[PDB]
């Protein structure tokens, strides 16, 4: 899926 | 999602699971409502395969 | 602040001014203790300037 | 300051 992190 | 407007006039989007702004922790987006959560707040431990779609308790 | 754990396992942080979850209402964070209050619960009517620091009855 | 809303 769509994920994120700094 | 709650959005914080901080000192700098920047917008921080808050995980509805914990409603804590201080992450670090990676997030995952719902493919229905597009609310984003921290991985641990929704029981995700590993990056999901990209073909996969994730959905959040509500959807 | 009281924290509610709802039916979905999500955490809701409650205004100490009214101590009611049915918010929506915009909130403002105390720049000392970091409790968050609804604007109307502390007499704030408009978004305050970003440069400014707000402080909550106790602090 | 810091504010927030849905
Ligand atoms: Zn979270
Ligand atoms: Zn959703
Ligand atoms: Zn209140
Ligand atoms: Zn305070």
């Amino acid at each position: 899926a769509r994920t994120a992190q700094t | 999602m709650y959005v914080i407007r901080d000192e700098w006039g920047n917008q921080i989007w808050i995980c509805p699971g914990c409603n804590k702004p201080d992450d670090g922790s990676p997030m995952i987006g719902c493919d229905d409502c597009d609310d984003w959560y921290h991985w641990p707040c929704v029981g995700i431990m590993t990056a999901p395969p990209e073909e996969m779609q994730w959905f959040c308790p509500k959807c």
